[PDB]
DNA sequence: GGATTACACCCAAGACACCAGGCACGAGACAGAAAAAAACAACGAAAACGGCCACCACCC
RNA sequence: GGUGUCUUGGGUG
DNA sequence: GGGTGGTGGCCGTTTTCGTTGTTTTTTTCTGTCTCGTGCCTC
């Protein structure tokens, strides 16, 4: 039984989404330590989104605020620097289909 | 590849066999005969090769096949 | 086979970035820090 | 001679059929002949490969060399089957 | 032996004949079983056909003629025995 | 149920012998804690937070081993799945505000996260 | 590992019968093939001869009879002469 | 596709064995014999199968 | 008298 | 018309069982192969 338990625990505790021996070539940062510095930081962290383009490539197009983003992702909240435009935040009335 | 055994080649073989004149249907016939011949020798040869657990047909395998087919061949025992 | 194992160990002892082959790996899954990797990069000996 | 064994086989395949003395003699000739062909070929097979032992594998290969087509397949089947049963 | 191999043909005798036949220095345990099986099989095939021939000629006993008819009218048996003369076998009509 | 059956085989020379298991239902229980003594009891997020535990539920998978031979297994525990707090399987889903206060949980805490170590 | 052929003996014989004549490697291969072939024929026949007569020993007599069976006419007589003379001299 | 996408700096949290099959010891499976009860060939008899005879029908 | 190594994620300039 | 393709009774002769002389297959203990098990890695 320790295989599934150890795998789920390793992935949720490290963020590397995949088998432990394939940490390279696996997505990293899928799981993160919940930010409890203040209340709004927690509320925002629980509603965050990530496009896995990567910084290897200077294509500014996927980092751009787009017309179709209206009402769906916040037009103002985005990290500065290398995550600008790749990490998005849901609008207050946004919802994800099940 | 049986067609690689050309009309001229068969003509040469027949010449060595003393043939002066050759019907047009001979060549195809010859191709059949040779084919059969090869099939019989090579078969046995491969059998020997398979018995020795090899992947390489040796001259000796061929020589043994020919011998057991009563086609004793001199010159390749070396 | 064994001489080629020696060749591969000696090669990846010096350069673990050889094109078109697997990398000499460690117990934990990470690749071995070869000498070339010690010497190259922003964090290598020369620039770091 | 193989007379008693040939007879037994005959009774297996044709329970109410007999055999003349001459015909039995011919069956004996046959059995000895095929014995020599197979044993001889197996001997040569063993020698070519520098093996001092004739095993069922040499017998099988020899059978494949000596017997034509369907006879070879069926004989091989019977041999392997008999060895398997004997071994069990 | 022969009982254990499911054979009628003598495994022990075949083994002994192999040992004393100047074929090899040693003889494996399975070799005489295999060989005996093959010989029995061939014998069975020939006796099958020859028996059938006897029935056609309305004679319970099997004579050399029946063996000749059986062998020559079978393609593979005929090739196997292409250089063999069967005494009092005659020829195919 | 995506790949619900395993099959071993050996024909040889002759009986066909297949050994086979069919995975069945999944059983999901509330998060539990097991001590080095072997005693067990309910586990709550605050205790898991204080003692660096993982807040997870045990998963059982029914397995039914079958064999067929033609001549020609209980609720296996397969692992523990972490539970999202304030979800339908969390132990805080019930327990209105009073007992939340007694369980050391903040009513403003909305859940949505996991507790690993 | 060591490799063996009848080559040097064939050569010696060649120098006996034609002192100023040589031989190609292929022709030598054919001669080796020949010697091995006749060896197997004679030895095989002698083996059968010994077996037919319930004898466990192949002697010069088996060899001689085998030579008489396998070789035609004058070739057989001459071979028999060479063999017999060689054995008589050897024993002495 | 060997590189590599600015510099310094700050703390959250994680691996610290991936793995089978390397080398040697101990437990199954195989080869070596022989006297004794079991298999093969031998002495003699049996109606049963095959060739002959009394008597029979058909075609180019 | 001697306070260890590498990656992931979130920020500051 | 001279063979050859059919019917039925009588005489030769014969290869299988009843039974045994002669030959024969192998079980247990000991000495080799083969696999399970333990320690450690531009």
């Amino acid at each position: 039984s320790t295989t599934i338990t150890s795998g789920l625990k390793y992935s949720l505790a490290t963020g590397n989404w995949g088998e432990q021996k394939k940490a390279m070539s696996s997505r990293a940062g899928v799981s993160q330590v919940l930010n409890r510095y203040t209340y709004s930081s927690t509320l925002s962290h629980l509603r965050r989104t990530n496009t896995p383009i990567g910084r290897d490539g200077k294509l500014a197009k996927p980092r751009q605020l787009h017309n179709t983003h209206w009402g769906l992702v916040c037009p103002a909240e985005t990290p500065e620097g290398q995550a600008c435009g790749l990490v998005k935040n849901l609008s207050l009335l946004s919802g994800i289909s099940i | 590849n049986i067609q690689g055994i050309t009309k001229p080649a068969i003509r040469r073989l027949a010449r060595r066999g003393g043939v002066k004149r050759i019907s047009g249907l001979i060549y195809e016939e010859t191709r059949g005969v040779l084919k059969v011949f090869l099939e019989n020798v090579i078969r046995d040869a491969v059998t020997y090769t398979e018995h020795a657990k090899r992947k390489t047909v040796t001259a000796m395998d061929v020589v043994y096949a020919l011998k057991r087919q009563g086609r004793t061949l001199y010159g390749f025992g070396g | 086979e064994v001489e080629q194992l020696l060749q591969f160990h000696v090669a990846t002892y010096m350069d673990n970035d050889i094109a078109g082959q697997p990398q000499a790996l460690q117990k934990s899954g990470r690749p071995v820090k070869a000498i070339r990797a010690r010497l190259k990069g922003k964090e290598g000996r020369l620039r770091g | 001679s193989y007379s008693i064994y040939v007879y037994k086989v005959l009774k297996q395949v044709h329970p109410d059929t007999g055999i003349s003395s001459k015909a039995m003699g011919i069956m004996n000739s046959f059995v000895n002949d095929i014995f020599e062909r197979i044993a001889g070929e197996a001997s040569r097979l063993a020698h070519y490969n520098k093996r001092s032992t004739i095993t069922s594998r040499e017998i099988q290969t020899a059978v494949r060399l000596l017997l034509p087509g369907e006879l070879a397949k069926h004989a091989v089947s019977e041999g392997t089957k008999a060895v398997t049963k004997y071994t069990s | 032996r022969s009982s254990r191999a499911g054979l009628q043909f003598p495994v022990g005798r075949v083994h002994r004949l192999l040992r004393k036949g100047n074929y090899s220095e040693r003889v494996g345990a399975g070799a005489p079983v295999y060989l005996a099986a093959v010989l029995e099989y061939l014998t069975a095939e020939i006796l099958e056909l020859a028996g059938n021939a006897a029935r056609d000629n309305k004679k319970t006993r099997i004579i050399p003629r029946h063996l000749q008819l059986a062998i020559r009218n079978d393609e593979e048996l005929n090739k196997l025995l292409g250089r063999v003369t069967i005494a009092q076998g005659g020829v195919l009509p | 149920w995506e790949e619900p059956r395993l099959i071993l085989d050996q024909p040889a020379q002759n009986i066909n012998k297949r050994y086979e298991i069919r995975f069945g239902k999944i059983y999901l229980s509330r998060p539990t804690m097991t001590e080095a003594d072997g005693t067990t009891h309910a586990m709550f997020p605050q205790e898991a937070r204080l003692r660096n535990l993982t807040y997870s539920s045990p998963v059982y998978l029914d397995m039914e081993k079958s064999m067929f031979t033609s001549i020609d297994g209980n609720k296996v525990h397969i692992g523990k799945v972490p539970i999202m707090l304030r979800s339908k399987f969390c132990s805080l889903r019930t327990l209105d505000e009073v007992d939340l206060y007694k369980m050391k949980e903040c009513p403003y805490d909305m859940g949505g996260y996991f507790v690993i170590n």
